[PDB]
């Protein structure tokens, strides 16, 4: 009851700001959509160029 | 990347740049120092940032179940429930895919641009008291000593000044 | 003598995926596929009625284990597997049917 | 923008350019004039109408009813395909988004493309006899009148015969 | 392109060229002499071949079959399953056209790119020993034999050595 949730699948709860889910296809509620990968990286910085 | 300027002309970053993204490290008769710039730094991570809260934010469309899992429901709708929501979820997961790699492309390509631009504006800062060194370097023919470095930093660098001098100095 | 212009860069990179190349290597990158599971039930601001052996069903005809549910009332309804539409045995016809009623019964 | 020309280097625009996109503003002994150029937007709207042209065209794909709205058919079936279509309509607001977002990005680095294009022609032009303001502006150190300027912007200027004025200049 | 450099400044290609890419074309005393360049070809294939490992590969998910050739379903059950693969073949030919779309976009930007990157390579191999003519070729100054400029198309020019000469012949 403490814990305040929008997305349920059998296993839990799913909380979460992303776009995306690797966790149940059949989850309800509010979700984020179900996607294959295990991880999708999104860059948040330039090339890191260091010194050989 | 596309603007050749990082893993390009630049051929390295400084490991020790902790100010910010992009900086300058001038080498003069008073020895070696390291500052970064505020405002293009600023510029790429406005950027950044305006990529993930456009990204991360969500949806009001609630689903509701269909199907069942400790009563299975009848086979032909439920081979077709399956069917439907493979196809989705084969959607879902190219459009996620092909999304990051173009937010990465472009996120890569437009900190290029920023460091281009940035070395562009002290080019034009210097107009012709100093000459493109090639590593991205500009080699300053006139004194310049610890404030006038400074003047170039802030913008506030007047070249006419300087000019008598380092345009002798050809 | 020079001035020089540059960037950052540390030694601890982070792989990500491009349109051109597979694993290039950035400075910092997020995640997009969230993965982090709560073992519970969230049900905060939420009148819940959990089941157990009462299976949904079950309060309508009414079996001794949905005595406790025969005009429950709630904005979640959680079933479970050991539910039991009946005591005397049966089925109903068309039983998802009326299952999806209500659940978005209240 | 990525290559720092529109609300880069150049501080803002000139709200009387009704006559084109981009322009030349001169300031000599005989006054102060600003006409546009043809060539850079038409180059550019050539594009613009270009992506128009291949986003505003409907598909030949046909759909049917297969739903009621006046007799409601039977829930599973019902909500089976109000769970369908509610998922392509999610879908499809997602395409949408990211394609008006991808392509407005693309729209804008195009301007700026086509701006630095066209100040990196008329340097190409104006070879030593002129260095760069920083404004966006050439300075040059010789004299050009009305003819000289109307001779920059048909591409005709010769920096020949002007080389030996300006460059004593310096 | 974005950068002006293939179908730009540069007016058009060589098709003589055959050995790579993009490459160098010289007039100097000693006759004609024209001759590809290594990194920046080998660069944009690379990238290229990028794209191409991404896209060319197939997906391990598995599809069975909901419908009959032979003997046709149920009306209303083929009536929605007709509807919901009528409308994923709508999706993904959407999505693969703006794919190609915009890979081939990025595709010519890059290589036009890549121009910009070694022309402007070369440009600052050159410091002041050569002018730009504004057709991408580099006017030199002082007497570069077939010797001195394959010691360009290597970047082991010193243009210290040679930098009297050119400079007075301003
Ligand atoms: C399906 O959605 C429509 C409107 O989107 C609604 O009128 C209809 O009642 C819904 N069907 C069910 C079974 O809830």
């Amino acid at each position: 009851a403490n814990c305040e949730g929008d997305c349920y699948h059998s296993g839990g709860t799913i909380i979460s700001n992303l776009p995306f889910q690797n966790i149940d296809s059949r989850a309800v509620g509010k979700c984020p959509r179900y996607v294959k990968q295990r991880s999708l990286l999104l860059a948040t910085g330039m090339k890191n160029v260091p010194e050989i | 990347g596309l603007f050749g300027a990082i893993a390009g002309f630049i051929e390295n970053g400084w490991e020790g740049l902790i100010d910010g993204w992009y900086g300058f490290r001038h080498q003069n008769a008073q020895g070696e120092g390291t500052a970064a710039d505020y405002k293009s730094t600023q510029s790429a991570i406005d950027q950044i940032t305006g990529k993930l809260n456009r990204l991360i934010e969500k949806t009001n469309q609630q689903f509701e179940l269909i199907d069942n899992e400790f009563n299975e429901v009848e086979k032909q709708i439920g081979n077709v429930i399956n069917w439907t929501r493979d196809s989705i979820t084969e959607v879902w997961s190219y459009n996620a895919e092909l999304l990051v790699a173009m937010e990465n492309q472009h996120t890569i390509d437009l900190a290029d641009s920023e460091m281009d631009k940035l070395y562009e504006r002290v080019k034009r800062q210097l107009r012709e008291n100093a000459e493109e060194d090639g590593t991205g370097c500009f080699e300053i023919f006139h004194k310049c000593d610890d404030d006038c470095m400074a003047s170039i930093r802030n913008n506030t660098y007047d070249h006419s000044k300087y000019r008598e001098e380092a345009m002798q100095n050809r | 003598d020079k001035i020089c212009l540059g960037h950052h860069a540390v030694s601890n990179g982070t792989k990500v995926n491009t349109l051109t190349e597979r694993g290039v290597e950035v400075v910092n990158a997020t995640e997009t596929v969230e993965r982090t599971n709560i073992p519970r039930i969230c049900s905060k601001g939420k009148r819940t009625v959990d089941l157990g052996q009462c299976g949904l069903l079950g309060t309508i005809t009414g079996p001794p284990q949905c005595d406790q549910f025969l005009e429950f009332s709630a904005d979640l309804i959680i079933e479970r597997r050991e539910g039991s539409d009946v005591c005397y045995p049966g089925k109903f016809v068309n039983e998802e049917a009326l299952r999806q009623i209500l659940r978005e019964s209240g």
